Order: C-alpha cells, then structure tokens, then sequence
RNA sequence: AGGACCGAACCGACUAAUGUUGAAAAAUUAGCGGAUGACUUGUGGCUGGGGGUGAAAGGCCAAUCAAACCGGGAGAUAGCU
RNA sequence: GCUCGCCGGAAGACCAAGGGUUCCUGUCCAACGUUAAUCGGGGCAGGGUGAGUCGACCCCUAAGGCGAGGCCGAAAGGCGUAGUCGAUGGGAAACAGGUUAAUAUUCCUGUACUUGGUGUUACUGCGAAGGGGGGACGGAGAAGGCUAUGUUGGCCGGGCGACGGUUGUCCCGGUUUAAGCGUGUAGGCUGGUUUUCCAGGCAAAUCCGGAAAAUCAAGGCUGAGGCGUGAUGACGAGGCACUACGGUGCUGAAGCAACAAAUGCCCUGCUUCCAGGAAAAGCCUCUAAGCAUCAGGUAACAUCAAAUCGUACCCCAAACCGACACAGGUGGUCAGGUAGAGAAUACCAAGGCGCUUGAGAGAACUCGGGUGAAGGAACUAGGCAAAAUGGUGCCGUAACUUCGGGAGAAGGCACGCUGAUAUGUAGGUGAGGUCCCUCGCGGAUGGAGCUGAAAUCAGUCGAAGAUACCAGCUGGCUGCAACUGUUUAUUAAAAACACAGCACUGUGCAAACACGAAAGUGGACGUAUACGGUGUGACGCCUGCCCGGUGCCGGAAGGUUAAU
C-alpha cells in the first residue's frame, strides 16, 4: 500500500528546517526548546 | 600569484595504491591527498613550485568518509580530497 | 447560427452550438495580451470564499478599450475575435497613427467599418461620444459611471442600455435590468447593442462542458448534514424550514442592499 | 530487547486490534 | 466528430474462494468496470482544528476525526468500580 | 563444469527521487541470515568515484513565499509596493573506440566544439534600467517523406556431420563505424526591393506599425534524411605466440545490396475544432542621455581561462516507503525474432534467475486444479461458484425509438495443407538502360530484381483445420435512475451525489456574498445574455385549489414603544 511517509529533502528542509524556524516567532521559541532540553541534534537540517 | 605559505598548506600526502602506481608508470600522473580547500589552480602552482615540475593538468575528486565503529561506538572519518596530476612527458618525480 | 447537434452520443444530444464565421481562425494580437493566473475562487487567504470555482481551459486575457479616448481619430476595424475573458465578441480595430486596439465588437459591426470616438463623432452604431451629445432614445452601450473611468454597464454579449431623459448634468437610464438610473452627461457611451446576441442560446450539453468554464459542482444543501447547512439533515427527504443560505440568511425574497451612498442615483429599483 | 520491546509494546497494541469477529448485536 | 465502441498499459475495485497469531495492521488468485476524458500522473506550492476541504459518505486532514496531534491548566472531576 | 527449468514490454538494461559506501579485493563465521554455511548487502582491514561540453551551480521567470518604505492592527503581528527568492519550465558547447578488481561522454587514442577574456591588425557610430521583434507555447486528426531497426540475398571465414541422408536450392558465424564539417534535398512558410511621409510605440528613433508611389515575380527563412569527408584510421570472425590457464601480446578476411519498417524524426509542421490554448531572460534591433576619433563596435589571428560541487552502488528493489532479506507500493527512458491487429498471448534471443530449510512417504482432511456414467438447477435465500460462449470474412437480423440506435441483435456458412490459374498473381518498390534539362540530392521513359496479399478450381490428411495461448453466453417481462461520471481509504458503488436543463430570488458595481477585529482579497481585471444562493433534475405531456398558520415583500394613518 501507499504509506504516509514519501521522503523529500527539499519539502522536508522548507517545512521543519532550520531557517524556517527561524522565520517566525513560534519557530525561534522552539530552538529554546530544544537548546534548553539539551538536544544534539537541534533540528531536521545535517 | 599565490602566495608560497598557501602552497605549502595545500599539499599533504601522496597517496599509494595499485592505481596511483599505474597511473604514475603508463599516463605519467601522480595521485596527491591534498587540503580540502585547495583548488586545482593552486595544486598546479605547487606542484610546480616545490617539486620543480612541469604540470600539464589537474583532476581533482573528493573522497567521503567511511562510517566506522570503534568497538560498538559509531564514528566517522573525514572527508579527504584526492587529485590526479598529470606530468608533462620526461618529467620524472620520486 | 445556432446548429443542433445529430445525436451521436449522449452529451451531443442535446448541445446547441453559437457558430459565428466571421470569426478570426488565428491567433490574437499579440501585444494585447497578459497572463491570466486562475485563482480557484481563494483569496490571500488561500480560503474558498466564492464557491463552485475551478478548473477550465487556460484563458490569456485581451486589454480591451473601455475607455476609448483616442478622439477625433478615426479608427477601421480590422477583424472580429474570440475573447474567452468575456460573452461578447471583440473587435481588432486599427487606428490611422497606426495603433491597433481591442473594442467589444457591436452588433451590425463588421470588418472594414470606421469608428471614432470623440464628441465630434458622428451617430452611428460603434463610435463613442458623451451623452450630452448622444440623443434621448437611444440604445448605447459600454457606458461610464464615471467620466473618463471606463465603460462598465452593458458590456454582456446582447444588452444595451436605453437613454429616456435628460436634466442638465444628468441622463437617466433604463437599465437591461429594469432599473432606472441617474448617470452624469459627461460620460461616454458607445453606441448600439453588443454582438453575440445569441449567446444564451446555447446549450451546453453535458457536465464536462460547464467544467471546461470551471464550474465545479454545486451540492445542494439538504443532501448534507445539519453541521454542514442548515438545510441538512433528515431521516430520508426532509426540508421542514426556510430556505437559507449555508450562512443562514434568507434567500426567497430578502433583499440585500445596502448602500446608502448611491440611492440618490437610483430613480426606480428593478421590478 | 526491551527497547524493540519498546516496538512490541508501543505498537502491538497500536496495532491497535480489528474488533469483535461475530456479526451479533445481542440486541 | 464523439464526457462514442471493443480492448492492453494505466486508473479503479463488482463477485467468489483463500487468508484472518496473514506473505500483507485490507492483500493474493480467477473473473470485473472505465480506458481522448468531468482522464490520469510526476514535481513544487496553498488552505489549519469548531478550522480546512468535501460530485456530501459526517467522508478526509500522516495506519487516529460527531471536532487532529503535542505540551500545559492537571494530581480535572468521579455520590462509580 | 555439463545438463534441466523460469522471465523475457521483464523477474533484462539506464536514471531521477530516496538511501548513503551497501561498490571491489583480502580475511573471519561468534552474532545476523527463519537450516548449515567455507558464503553474504554480515564482522575487520585496505582500496575505489578523475569532466570547459553530463547534471548542479549560474542568467531568467511561473504558481507561490518573503517583503525597504507603506497601510492596518491591544501587543505579538496581518497584507502588500519597489524589489528579492523560488523549477516541475526557458538559456553556449563532444563524439567514436580502448582500458580498471572496482570510475569513465570524466582516464587514454583520435577527431571536434563553445563562451569569455586580454593582445595586435583592418574597419568605424558606440551607448539602456528604455522601445520593438523573437523567445512563445492548445486539442484532435490525416497522410506523405525518412531513419532506428529487422529480414533475405550477396560477400568473407569455417564446416561436410555420434543414426538413414547431406559438395549443396547445404549448415554456422560475421558483414560495424559517431560527433563534427561541407552540401541544402523531400517538404513547410513567405511576395520581394527602393524612396517619401506619418496625431502611434510615455521622450527619441534609421526600429516596429501605418499611409503612398515605382519596379521586379522571385528572392528569402526553416528543414528530417541522404551523400561526401571524418576514416590509408578504428573495430573486426578468426588465427599466430607466450601463458600465473586467469589471461597478455601480435596479426587480421568481408565489411555490400534489396525489401519491410516505426508509437521515433521532418512536425514548435499541415488541416480542423472550440473549451480559444505561461511568463521573463538569453538572442536580434532601435535610439536616449552621454562620448566625440577617446571610449566602445565586428572582422580576422594569436594567446589565456572555463572555477566549485556531484559522479561509487541499488533504483520496481534483499539497498526506497512498508518494524522483516515482507508475495504490497514507487516516476521517466530502451523496446530483438517467430506467429499475431497488437506494447495482448505463446515460445525464444541478448541478458538475468531457480525466489536461504531440506529428505522421504504417498492416510483422513483442507487448498488449487483435471476428468466424469445417466440425468441436467431437482441444489440454493439466490444458477453462488463452476461449466459454456468466444476470432475473421460473408449472409441475415425483431419489438421499440429521441431515427443516432437497438445490433456484435438473434441465427448461420466457410476457415488446414498441397498444386494450378500465376515455376509468386494483383498490388507495392523501383535499378539498369535510353532521352531531355535553366544540370542536380534533377525530370521523363523503362522495366530487371525484390517483396507480396486475397480469391477460385482441383486434390489430400485427421475424430476434430478460429485445432494451442488468446478470445461476447443469449433472449423475454418489469422497478428505479435519463445518460458518462462520483462516493463511505479499511464490511455499504447504490435507487445515493453530481450532471446538462428548468424555475424562484437577490445583486447597478467600491455589486451582492464570503475570508478577514482591520487594511485588504476573492467575486472579477467580470458588469444583469453577468454573478451568488436555493430547489428540481435529460427528453415528452404537464404542473391543479388554498395566503387561515409560519416566513418574506410592500405600506405608513393610527395605537404601543428605547436611549435621550
Ligand atoms: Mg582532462
Ligand atoms: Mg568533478
Ligand atoms: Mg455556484
Ligand atoms: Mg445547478
Ligand atoms: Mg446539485
Ligand atoms: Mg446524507
Ligand atoms: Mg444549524
Ligand atoms: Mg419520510
Ligand atoms: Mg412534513
Ligand atoms: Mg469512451
Ligand atoms: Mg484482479
Ligand atoms: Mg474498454
Ligand atoms: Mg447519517
Ligand atoms: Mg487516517
Ligand atoms: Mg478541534
Ligand atoms: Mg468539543
Ligand atoms: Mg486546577
Ligand atoms: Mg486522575
Ligand atoms: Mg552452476
Ligand atoms: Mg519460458
Ligand atoms: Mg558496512
Ligand atoms: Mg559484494
Ligand atoms: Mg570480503
Ligand atoms: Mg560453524
Ligand atoms: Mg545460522
Ligand atoms: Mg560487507
Ligand atoms: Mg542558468
Ligand atoms: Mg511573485
Ligand atoms: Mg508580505
Ligand atoms: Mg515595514
Ligand atoms: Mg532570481
Ligand atoms: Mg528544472
Ligand atoms: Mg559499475
Ligand atoms: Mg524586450
Ligand atoms: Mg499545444
Ligand atoms: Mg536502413
Ligand atoms: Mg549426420
Ligand atoms: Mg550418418
Ligand atoms: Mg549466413
Ligand atoms: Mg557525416
Ligand atoms: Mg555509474
Ligand atoms: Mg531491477
Ligand atoms: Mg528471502
Ligand atoms: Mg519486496
Ligand atoms: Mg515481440
Ligand atoms: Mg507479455
Ligand atoms: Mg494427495
Ligand atoms: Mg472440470
Ligand atoms: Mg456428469
Ligand atoms: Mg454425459
Ligand atoms: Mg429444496
Ligand atoms: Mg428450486
Ligand atoms: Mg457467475
Ligand atoms: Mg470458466
Ligand atoms: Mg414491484
Ligand atoms: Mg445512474
Ligand atoms: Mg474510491
Ligand atoms: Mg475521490
Ligand atoms: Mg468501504
Ligand atoms: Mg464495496
Ligand atoms: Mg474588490
Ligand atoms: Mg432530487
Ligand atoms: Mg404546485
Ligand atoms: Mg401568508
Ligand atoms: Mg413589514
């Protein structure tokens, strides 16, 4: 069957990327979110 | 003109191998693990700088790194660039 | 020439072709033309606020003269061509500068007329003068509202609107709808009927030929449920309410004007 | 390995089972 | 010419049998419908939750929908077990 | 290694997306692998991806995003101008052969090409953020010309047959060659040329457009393929030698013709239709300020540069999405033979596999199939399922009908092989030859050779000649819905939805309406033959009575009635 993950790393950077958080407000407060959990791997973007 | 500190970062190893040691004996070209960053222009006027040799031209080609485990921990190595120069007839070199 | 169709098959049983051989069989004039983006009936938005929107052939869209300003210099029409934008037919006219425009085509117009504009224009069918200089019963055409704004009433491929009187400043007309309207005498209007009269005429046959003019389905509403229209709902065919909108206004009967700004320009409402 | 143990339990209920295999409503 | 005909690709899913801790969290086999059109498909884009979209079944919105998911109010409340 | 079997419009080959070293070599077998494992996409070590021409980057823009200022908004923020991003689309250029364990249009050999530079030499109007042209565009259909490619013949090399026969009308194999450059063909489009003038192209313009007048009908543009060169080359069956038996080296024949022929090319064409079919840059050209003999321009030649990134490997799959080495899903490209209408189907080639537990036995029962006496739906909720029909050509074909259909109605006959007509026909192709010519990729004539249906007559074989695969069961009555379509991804495909059509009603444009605290946006770059909503649902005949109730519309004399 057609399962609901069809990768595309371009589709994937634009929508959870690292400059598309940092776009917008809600996406910066994110980045803390992370940074302040303690994440290695901040993001989707390599 | 690039300066001659440059040239002397660009260059790091030669790199042996059943391929290097064809390509130096039949098309006369010799096989360089040079710095990442270095250009082919640059590696032309090294190589006929500090080895005093005649460079006809330079194929360059950047090698990726395997994905290796040290026991059962993952690591990585680096990313290193390879370059095939190519001597001019006669030209001989070590 | 309305052409009914030998039923062949379901979907030309029943088609009524408007074909009109005077027709340019080419393309259009090419500086005349922009890029026409369908929207889908979304706004900034990217929300659907008009309904029943989309699809249909890809349409290039003809800068048309509604303004018709270039005055006392007569103008021969070149040839008659399609505008899918609009109903009614346009005219290639060519200009003696050297200009070459897009009218809407009247109705008795053909290749090889000339027009003008102007207020020294003659009276025939295709020239545009103001209204103080057009005679009281006349049928014109591509009327202003406003002096020099462009051409807004009766632009539709067989309408026309009647001159009955006149008070100083003002002409009063006779809409194609009924209604009557104070219009300032200043304003142009082009004289006789729009062209393709016999557009509605037509029929379209089939479904597919209503969504090549992207016209998606309607749904009636009381084939839905409740949360969806008011309408819906029903353990088989109920309808026990008024007819609504989906928004839950009134729609037998209720009108829904109000401008309070332009009743002053409105002698009498449509009946 | 009960972390593909994770898997097992994570989704071997999330599988999520496909229901009753009696058409009867005792109704 | 045709929302024309028969019929492969392609799209779909009418019937039966299998399977039902499956090969498969909806499939296989044998048949079935459309098959130049209101077709279908690739890539990219847009619409956001009482909101979208909907040829309208309360359908679909990441194996979840008579109101998604995640986090929080939050140790909701529970005359019930 | 010899056999056998399977795919063969794929179960072969090339890619994109995606993965990310799974590639190759050596070594190991604890774990993984549904068994063993000496093997492996497994562990360990090493190696491997070479570009001016491929792709990306880059120049250009689409939908759309962001958005200086700006407008709006409790704040956050929303929209959006100039702009700037954004491919899935536009834009310069390379081919053949060889080679590695693993890369190659990247290396090598050979032969090319493109754009920028600087620099001389000749020539001299250069110049844009601007104007114009071009780029630049739909569906369907019809042929014609070709090629890829294939077949046969010829040619060359080899063979003379495990069992009767096989020096021949015999068997096998091979018969390849590119980009580029030159030629400008079939064919398609187009009237050229000169001068004068001009309310137009924001100003200008020699450009475009438009007016005139004269002369010439014949110039121009595009254009597959062919031919020549490229190519005295390369490749080449085979041989000659060494042989780590893997290989490496040397040498090397023929290398033609006819026919058939694409869904590929001419073709972004032609014809036709209506539903009326992207943009911008590169490119060409025009001038503006400016420059005035400087700058710059094109013309030749020379020289230099063309960076950076990707390139391994899988890619319909054991490497991607499915938790699995999962009978699932996944876009593009290539498209051999025989039969056949065919990319169906059957058998095969190239090539690739035999699906990672086997060995036996040959009970019940289950699964998937085969055949079946007599009967033939008596089974059953119900002919569920099976069985049956099945092709081409010809004859023939009812009620009804919206005159199109129904209809492939139904029903039926023929069908193989051989020979003759005719040692292979009609037809297609079309040579030599001869003639003509404003001479060539020319025009006639000519018919060699090749290819090649179909039909009739006669004969003959079998139980059976559409012999396999493939491939409609038919008809009668009736309900509903006009139809084609759509729908409950995952128990409902339907009489449900939609539909064309009909009617009511609103709406005069800053439209109604809708999304939005708003600005704004859609409607619509539309203007009542238009748009929105509601109901009905082709067509045909029709659509009757009731306004008391509830709504809606209109009224404004009176009663009542808010803030104030
Ligand atoms: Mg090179
Ligand atoms: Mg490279
Ligand atoms: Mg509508
Ligand atoms: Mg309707
Ligand atoms: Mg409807
Ligand atoms: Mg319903
Ligand atoms: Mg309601
Ligand atoms: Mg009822
Ligand atoms: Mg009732
Ligand atoms: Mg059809
Ligand atoms: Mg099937
Ligand atoms: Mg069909
Ligand atoms: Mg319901
Ligand atoms: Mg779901
Ligand atoms: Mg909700
Ligand atoms: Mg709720
Ligand atoms: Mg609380
Ligand atoms: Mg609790
Ligand atoms: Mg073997
Ligand atoms: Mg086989
Ligand atoms: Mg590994
Ligand atoms: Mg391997
Ligand atoms: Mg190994
Ligand atoms: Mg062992
Ligand atoms: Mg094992
Ligand atoms: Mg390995
Ligand atoms: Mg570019
Ligand atoms: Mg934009
Ligand atoms: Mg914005
Ligand atoms: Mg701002
Ligand atoms: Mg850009
Ligand atoms: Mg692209
Ligand atoms: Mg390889
Ligand atoms: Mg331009
Ligand atoms: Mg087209
Ligand atoms: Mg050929
Ligand atoms: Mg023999
Ligand atoms: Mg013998
Ligand atoms: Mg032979
Ligand atoms: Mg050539
Ligand atoms: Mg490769
Ligand atoms: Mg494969
Ligand atoms: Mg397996
Ligand atoms: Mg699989
Ligand atoms: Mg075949
Ligand atoms: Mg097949
Ligand atoms: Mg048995
Ligand atoms: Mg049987
Ligand atoms: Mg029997
Ligand atoms: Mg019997
Ligand atoms: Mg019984
Ligand atoms: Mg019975
Ligand atoms: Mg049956
Ligand atoms: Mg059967
Ligand atoms: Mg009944
Ligand atoms: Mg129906
Ligand atoms: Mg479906
Ligand atoms: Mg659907
Ligand atoms: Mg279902
Ligand atoms: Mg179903
Ligand atoms: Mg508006
Ligand atoms: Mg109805
Ligand atoms: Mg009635
Ligand atoms: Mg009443
Ligand atoms: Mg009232």
């Amino acid at each position: 069957m057609k399962r609901t993950f069809q990768p595309s790393v371009l589709k994937r950077n634009r929508s959870h990327g690292f400059r598309a958080r940092m776009a917008t407000k809600n996406g910066r407060q994110v980045l803390a979110r992370r940074r302040a959990k303690g994440r290695a791997r901040l993001t989707v973007s390599k | 003109m690039i300066r001659e500190e440059r040239l002397l970062k660009v260059l790091r190893a030669p790199h042996v191998s059943e391929k290097a040691s064809t390509a130096m004996e039949k098309s006369n070209t010799i096989v360089l693990k040079v710095a990442k960053d270095a250009t082919k222009a640059e590696i032309k006027a090294a190589v006929q700088k500090l080895f005093e040799v005649e460079v006809e031209v330079v194929n360059t080609l950047v090698v990726k790194g395997k994905v290796k485990r040290h026991g059962q921990r993952i690591g990585r190595r680096s990313d290193w660039k390879k370059a095939y120069v190519t001597l001019k007839e006669g030209q001989n070199l070590d | 020439a309305v052409v009914k169709c030998k039923p062949t098959s379901p979907g030309r049983r029943h088609v009524v072709k408007v074909v009109n051989p005077e027709l340019h069989k080419g393309k259009p004039f090419a500086p005349l033309l922009e890029k026409n983006s369908k929207s889908g009936g979304r706004n900034n938005n990217g929300r659907i606020t008009t309904r029943h929107i989309g699809g249909g052939h890809k349409q290039a869209y003809r800068i048309v003269d509604f303004k018709r300003n270039k005055d006392g210099i007569p103008a021969v029409v070149e040839r008659l061509e399609y505008d899918p934008n609009r109903s009614a037919n346009i005219a290639l006219v060519l200009y003696k500068d050297g200009e070459r425009r897009y009218i809407l085509a009247p109705k008795g117009l053909k290749a090889g007329d000339q027009i003008q504009s102007g207020v020294d224009a003659a009276i025939k069918p295709g020239n545009t003068l103001p209204m103080r200089n057009i005679p009281v019963g006349s049928t014109v055409h591509n009327v202003e509202m406003k002096p020099g704004k462009g051409g807004q009433l009766a632009r539709s491929a067989g309408t026309y609107v009647q001159i009955v009187a006149r008070d100083g400043a003002y002409v009063t007309l006779r809409l194609r709808s009924g209604e009557m309207r104070k219009v300032e005498a200043d304003c142009r209007a082009t004289l006789g009927e729009v062209g393709n009269a016999e557009h509605m005429l037509r029929v379209l046959g089939k479904a597919g030929a209503a969504r090549w003019r992207g016209v998606r389905p309607t749904v009636r509403g009381t084939a839905m449920n409740p949360v969806d229209h008011p309408h819906g709902g029903g353990e088989g065919r109920n309808f026990g309410k008024h007819p609504v909108t989906p928004w839950g206004v009134q729609t037998k009967g209720k009108k829904t004007r109000s401008n309070k700004r332009t009743d002053k320009f409105i002698v009498r409402r449509r009946s | 390995m009960s972390g593909k143990m994770t898997g097992i339990v994570k989704w071997f209920n999330a599988d999520k089972g496909f229901g009753f295999i009696t058409p009867d409503d005792g109704s």
